[PDB]
RNA sequence: AUAUUGGCGAGAGACCGAUAGCGAACAAGUACAGUGAUGGAAAGAUGAAAAGAACUUUGAAAAGAGAGUGAAAAAGUACGUGAAAUUGUUGAAAGGGAAGGGCAUUUGAUCAGAC
RNA sequence: GGAAUACUGCCAGCUGGGACUGAGGACUGCGACGUAAGUCAAGGAUGCUGGCAUAAUGGUUAUAUGCCGCCCGUCUUGAAACACGGACCAAGGAGUCUAACGUCUAUGCGAGUGUUUGGGUGUAAAACCCAUACGCGUAAUGAAAGUGAACGUAGGUUGGGG
RNA sequence: GCCCUGAAAAUGGAUGGCGCUCAAGCGUGUUACCUAUACUCUACCGUCAGGGUUGAUAUGAUGCCCUGACGAGUAGGCAGGCGUGGAGGUCAGUGACGAAGCCUAGACCGUAAGGUCGGGUCGAACGGCCUCUAGUGCAGAUCUUGGUGGUAGUAGCAAAUA
RNA sequence: UUGGCGGAAAGGCCUUGGGUGCUUGCUGGCGAAUUGCAAUGUCAUUUUGCGUGGGGAUAAAUCAUUUGUAUACGACUUAGA
């Protein structure tokens, strides 16, 4: 026989197609799937496999982060993508005009961008503009920041948060948390 | 009556029966896998029965294929029939168990005259004789 | 519906075959036959007889007379791996064969309505023989015959029949 | 305005379909057991209509054989369909302290594709 | 003094016999032989001929013969066990529903979000429509009284896809 | 060194047996030979990986095609599937010119779960596909209810005078 | 056909004498094909049933009945024209 120096048959850890059954998505796939192929444009490789993540790997992106990479030095006319959703935020005032192109605007922030004299583009009208991705600024959501990960790796010395349904002062804050009863953690 | 097609190999034709579907009564010959702890056919000792597993599997061009050379496509009825008009050197016709003497001598006659094999071509048809 | 009606269905078109490198080249029969060698049939009809070899046809067969007159075997194809030949030797010279070539043999064309209804209902249904073939088989025997009288008990010897005995073991035996 | 596994009256159902569903689709809280408190079953389907087999014959008689009713008696009040274990008859096969299975072929039986 | 032979090795030296396989299906490639057109053993089998079409080949099945094959389930380091259950057959027969939650995925909307307690209406337990609240979220932290998140383009450094 | 004495166990008895004595024994050496699911080569099945292609140009983009590597498995995890009762949709599906059910060392499809046809019986309803839902798949539990064997024409049918 | 020999399981082995076929010891004359280029290309020896023609011979056993030298029952042993 052989000896095996891997795991044999052992599937890549990469979602290959989006799990989604949602059909309009599973065409921008087959028009992105067709550029990455054709196409050298690293950026068009980047956008596919951007497509595939889960809801949670595609947080959503503020306006006012937006704002932020459009004052990047030399930046000002790059047109931003964002596969994913873009948000409204309330407490940037003053807002660039640019464009951005993504998969899903919620109204106030759509209605944020135009009144500015800017505009909303989908995936596609993406793709015919710029083929290559000319000229274009890939932006990505904060994924660190989901509720969720505040458990992880709980454990001792290691200041992550206990999961809990409700907080008061009876709540594990006793014995263990604090030198007076017992140890602190 | 065919398309030209490799030569069909079965490569295993016995049927596969459970193992002790012979001796008691009470367990049926349809296939089942013997889970047991002991079990000698399970471990595959020598002698004993084989166990049906994907290297048994059929050449992917004969797949589905009859002796004829053709795929057996189930026909219920004469509106049916003319779904398989194009492909009449591919699939062959078969008529459903269920319909009546004499609706198919109806289905029979205007198969015919499309070309199209039917499998069964004796039905209660020649049961009328 | 039946069986409900599928997606894809192939396409019927039969593709032709590649184009195959294979040439017919000429066919290279061993050492030991030489036109003029004495041969014995190792099968068919004639199968023990010691047979006299004089031509080498284009289907890759054996010409052969035998000659007709002495041991009763005719003119005649032979398939050149169902032979012994012999070490023994008659020359062939003053012998034409110039004329017989594949087609001469060929078979009369069988109908299959004739030979499923005259060869069932007459059992009885006889054999006959070209005038031609009996003439050109005279032929090539004069010449033959002549040439078989000059060697001693060579005419004996192509009428007799051969075969094993016991203790003879073939790939001993020279031939 | 809230409750409601009881009582009376209606309406439903992605519920069960006679070993299920109430214990109980039927003369069921019956028959039957126990001193008693209590315990507590089995059991629906001939056919559209009994038209449920006159009459002949054999037997002491049940019955049998014919006959006839019937679309059907391969529906005969043992009754729709009628599985398996198990059993009888006929047929085929094999058999020196079990039988049965796997690989391969002979012999016999048998059968599809063929065009 | 002169050779020969054995032994070990090389040949992009030559030839005879034998058995198994024939995947693929227009042409694209690398080559070879050629003065030349072209041919070839060069990215996988074709050419010639015979018998039979008819139970013959093949399939199934009974049987014989060679060789192999302990009785399944189960606990056990270890079961053919002188460990346990199993005479036989049919029907029944065992990870379910709910309250509250975690990770993950899907869909809606998104700094918001959740109609269905209730009200309106209705082809009537459906579907459709809706006020105010309330839940969770947008702020933490302390036992508490209590305080409450921009020196800087929301900072510097090192990587970092695009 | 070999061989012998030393050397005694219970049913009959075990270099596996037969039997072998310049061996068919022991020591050694040289070749030839037999044979595994291992190795090599080819075909086919599946899995994984890397890659090509709807550019206007018929019938699957979860598709077609190319190349390579790999394939033991209890407890256990995941994936694709087959089967059953009911539900929404659809084939203007099948059916008294025979629906379902049962029978069948008759045929075909599938690695298999199973599916499909033919014949016999039978007499009123039933399937394919896209989805929904679950009281959804049996060989075992000294399982539960019903039915039936071997045992077996056997044990037995013998107190109280006839 | 004349004689002999063979009991280990002899079922055969020699021999006299004539009849009859063949004789490749030698010398000749005719025939063979087409089974088509190979297909065992079938010839051997075992029983058993019928059929023609001739020779031949012309019985027993069991049950039932019966004895008791025997006996669980069969079996054994006797007798009966
Ligand atoms: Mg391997
Ligand atoms: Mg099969
Ligand atoms: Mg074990
Ligand atoms: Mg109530
Ligand atoms: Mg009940
Ligand atoms: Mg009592
Ligand atoms: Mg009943
Ligand atoms: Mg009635
Ligand atoms: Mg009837
Ligand atoms: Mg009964
Ligand atoms: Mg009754
Ligand atoms: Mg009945
Ligand atoms: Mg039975
Ligand atoms: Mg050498
Ligand atoms: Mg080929
Ligand atoms: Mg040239
Ligand atoms: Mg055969
Ligand atoms: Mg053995
Ligand atoms: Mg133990
Ligand atoms: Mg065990
Ligand atoms: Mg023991
Ligand atoms: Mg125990
Ligand atoms: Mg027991
Ligand atoms: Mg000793
Ligand atoms: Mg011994
Ligand atoms: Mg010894
Ligand atoms: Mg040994
Ligand atoms: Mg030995
Ligand atoms: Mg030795
Ligand atoms: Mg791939
Ligand atoms: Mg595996
Ligand atoms: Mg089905
Ligand atoms: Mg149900
Ligand atoms: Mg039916
Ligand atoms: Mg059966
Ligand atoms: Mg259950
Ligand atoms: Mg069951
Ligand atoms: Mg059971
Ligand atoms: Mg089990
Ligand atoms: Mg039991
Ligand atoms: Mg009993
Ligand atoms: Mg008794
Ligand atoms: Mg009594
Ligand atoms: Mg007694
Ligand atoms: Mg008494």
């Amino acid at each position: 026989g052989i000896d095996h120096t891997s795991k044999q048959h052992k599937r890549s850890g990469h979602r290959t197609a989006p799990k989604s059954d949602n059909v309009y998505l599973k065409l921008l796939v087959k028009l992105y799937t067709f550029l990455a192929r054709r196409t050298d444009a690293p950026f068009n490789k980047v956008v596919l496999k951007a497509l595939f993540l889960s809801k949670i790997n595609r947080p959503p992106v503020s306006v006012s982060r937006i704002a932020r990479a459009l004052k990047q030095e030399g930046a000002a006319n790059k047109t931003v993508v964002v596969v994913g959703t873009v948000t409204d935020d309330a407490r940037i005032f003053e807002f660039p005009k640019t464009t951005v192109a993504a998969l899903r605007f919620t109204a106030g922030a759509r209605a944020k961008i135009v009144k500015a004299g800017g505009e909303c583009i989908t995936l596609d009208q993406l793709a015919v503009r710029a083929p290559k991705g000319q000229n274009t600024l890939i932006l990505r959501g904060p994924r660190n920041s989901r509720e969720a990960v505040r458990h992880f790796g709980m454990g001792p010395h290691k200041g992550k948060a206990p999961r809990i349904l409700s907080t008061g002062r009876k709540f594990e804050r006793a014995r263990g948390r604090r030198r007076s009863k017992g140890f602190k953690v | 009556a065919s398309l030209p097609h490799p030569k069909i190999v079965k490569k295993h034709t016995k049927k596969f029966k459970r193992h002790h579907s012979d001796r008691y009564h009470r367990v049926a010959e349809n296939w089942r896998k013997q889970k047991g702890i002991d079990s000698v056919v399970r471990r595959r000792f020598r002698g004993n029965i084989s166990q049906p597993k994907i290297g048994y599997g059929s050449n992917k061009k004969t797949k589905f294929l009859s002796p004829s050379g053709h795929k057996t496509f189930l026909v219920a009825n004469v509106k049916d029939l003319e779904t398989l008009t194009m492909h009449t050197k591919t699939y062959a016709a078969e008529i459903a168990h269920n319909i009546s003497a004499k609706n198919r001598v109806v289905i029979l006659a205007r198969a015919k005259a499309l070309g199209i094999k039917v499998t069964n071509p004796k039905g209660r048809l020649a049961l009328e004789a | 519906s039946a069986q409900k009606a599928p997606k894809w269905y192939p396409s019927e078109d039969v593709a032709a075959l590649k184009k195959t490198r294979k040439a017919a080249r000429p066919q290279k029969l061993r050492a030991s036959l030489v036109p003029g060698t004495v041969l014995i049939l190792l099968a068919g009809r004639f199968r023990g007889k010691r047979v006299v070899y004089l031509k080498h046809l284009e289907d890759n067969t054996l010409l052969i007379s035998g000659p007709f007159k002495v041991n009763g075997v005719p003119l005649r194809r032979v398939n050149a791996r169902y032979v012994i030949a012999t070490s023994t030797k008659v020359s062939v010279e003053g012998v034409n064969v110039e004329k017989f070539n594949v087609e001469y043999f060929a078979k009369e064309x069988x109908x299959x309505x004739x030979x499923x209804x005259x060869x069932x209902x007459x059992x009885x249904x006889x054999k006959e023989i070209k005038a031609e073939r009996v003439e050109d088989q005279k032929v090539v025997d004069k010449a033959l015959i002549a040439e078989i009288k000059k060697t001693p008990l060579l005419k004996q010897y192509l009428s007799a029949s051969f075969s094993l005995k016991n203790g003879d073991k073939p790939h001993m035996l020279k031939f």
